[PDB]
């Protein structure tokens, strides 16, 4: 009933940390290099991201959370788009108006995409 | 001996299966390409590992070199003030013991031209050398899936145990 | 033990053999590549295959990872309305005992600029496993072949047996 | 038995290591990419091959696939009249018991759009086979290497026996 | 000199089948599906090819003869153009005339591609 | 003391020669192949090169140097471009001077990349 760090569960390491190779004993990540959000068995800590000059750090990699980056303003990222944030719109079209304005998600809405004037 | 290997290819017109049962993954960027065909054919074979929901299935550990090619083929007719301009990324990853799946590789390009442009062309090729475990699964991920022209001899993934 | 792989490159200058004699395939798109060197050199062999025509020739039943690069490479000086948009595949085929030529992969890239546009450079590579009989032929073809530069370290074709 | 295998990756942050002592190739063409992480992690490793100034050297005297992917990304502001076109070319180079190294292969792409264009996707994937003696080494140079997107999965190197 | 359905000749399947595995019989290839235009030894019918939304099917795919498709009106395809069909180009330029009209394989012809006037 | 022709010094081959697979003799290179630039073991010669249309040859390759070639007068080439030799321009921009004129290895230099006027 006598210890010291830390030791897996059933053969999994803790969040912040992973396993050893056959030896077994938990390893803490190196906070701002890797780290692992969930319970395993891995031999080596995910690395962080680090966020690319046309990005933001919202926070930063912990030993627990990867780094959180966001398009910089003036730019925004959809699912089809993952790679590089692309340039917001400065305004609608002839004929349309706004609705929806620029986010780090989105670029501007603009309606007659359907609508009278 | 006993050869580790496997090539499976789109299904040309079935092109996409998923229905409703489908299959995913997660975390992981673009959408997993799911339809790949699960059994012999001229073109394609399974030799110690398998095929579910879209994801080949480790049987033996080691280090195998993946490789996947994905053909983005459109014809587009843009409009007005620009809004075109496509991103092609071809995305390599593999679930372990682990929740959340963890990237291997990823390839991409970009539609250049924009308004005077009648097509794209483009056939995307990776591959290269990852260790699993057994029970490992690898998939391939892409942007823009309806683009994909899933004849089996332009769109196709496979593996074979390295060294 | 006895290794099975090949490696054959383009001849530079030589670029196109052919000559009169030549070699071709059939049914098969675009125009076969027939001026692979068919011999030993610091950057090429043949190792338990051999050569014919411009087609590698299986000796030894197997899965074969197959791949080839060929690059596009084209200075180009475009003029009033357009008809300039090409479309650059490379095409790898196999002769088995069957009269067709059978396509097993393509690859394919279009240019895209059009009147403002200098030049291109579009290297292709692909590769992929394919199970082969003893005595079938694999080759590569490819369209605007005259576009092709055939340096040694540019354009290539090769294979070797997996697992 | 004994596998023959390596796969290293760019170091995402760290970039570019080099520093003062760095190291280079010479009558080679382009840069030399220095900085492939050295040791095992969850995504690269080296069996019977080592790292050395960024270059793998061999072992085993054998036949090579030798491959690499080097992503060039990059966001562009064009300006006035015209300057800006890139030829984005990825060399693999090999260093024998011979003064000055020898391109074993190279794969080319030219940036197209201008003036409106925004952002370049340029995955660049291409590998082959060589014979190597012992102690040979390999290494990658290219082009306008302050484009290349480092990222692990993006940008890599590798090479496993054959045969 | 009795029988039942298939068994091949010299080896070789007919047109429409392909050959059993080791055990040798002469399978019929699926409608639709897959074919063989020759006699064979093929394991496997070859797969019919599906028409793409730039294509009209003249004839659609049976155990003997693969589908044949072909570039919708307005547009074209050549040897050197065999993936995408390109689309016809509705007049000559400045100073050339006609001569030739679009094609399923071929653009419009003008002439002063040499001639007078 | 008595020879012939080519023997290896300490088992390397002098320039215009590569040496013999494992019989040990120093073969020659082929004029207008083949050449190798330094004291060697190679088991092949290397292949010349053959200059492009877009470029003009300066000297020939000989079994000892590889031919030399250069970027064809109006076009250059520098270290970013090796694949392809670029068009020159032909003047500077709206109100920048030349100062550098059109080399092979260099596009024609403008100024007021900083200067008064």
């Amino acid at each position: 009933p006598q210890q010291k760090r830390s030791s897996p569960s059933e053969g999994l390491c803790p969040p912040g940390h992973h396993i050893s190779e056959d030896g077994r004993d938990c390893i803490s990540c190196k906070y701002g290099q890797d780290y692992s959000t969930h319970w395993n068995d891995l031999l080596f800590c995910l690395r962080c991201t680090r966020c690319d000059s046309g990005e933001v750090e919202l926070s930063p990699c912990t030993t627990t959370r990867n780094t959180v980056c966001q398009c910089e303003e003036g730019t925004f990222r959809e699912e089809d788009s993952p790679e590089m944030c692309r340039k917001c719109r400065t305004g609608c079209p002839r004929g349309m108006v706004k609705v929806g304005d620029c986010t780090p998600w989105s670029d501007i809405e603009c309606v007659h995409k359907e609508s009278g004037d | 001996p006993q050869r580790v290997a496997a090539h499976i290819t789109g299904t040309r017109g079935r092109s996409n299966t998923l229905s409703s049962p489908n299959s995913k993954n997660e975390k992981a960027l673009g959408r997993k390409i799911n339809s790949w065909e699960s059994s012999r054919s001229g073109h394609s074979f399974l030799s110690n590992l398998h095929l579910r929901n879209g994801e080949l299935v480790i049987h033996e550990k080691g280090f195998y070199y993946i490789y996947s090619q994905t053909y983005f083929r459109f014809q587009e007719e843009i409009k007005e003030n620009t809004k075109n301009d496509k991103q092609m990324v071809q995305y390599i990853y593999k679930y372990t013991s682990y929740p959340d799946p963890i990237l291997l590789m990823k390839s991409a390009r970009n539609s250049c031209w924009s308004k005077d442009a009648e097509y794209g062309l483009y056939s995307i090729y990776q591959g290269g050398i990852f260790e699993l475990k057994e029970n490992d699964r690898i998939f391939v991920s892409v942007t823009n899936e309806h683009l994909i022209d899933m004849d089996h001899e332009a769109s196709f993934f496979g593996a074979f145990l390295v060294g």
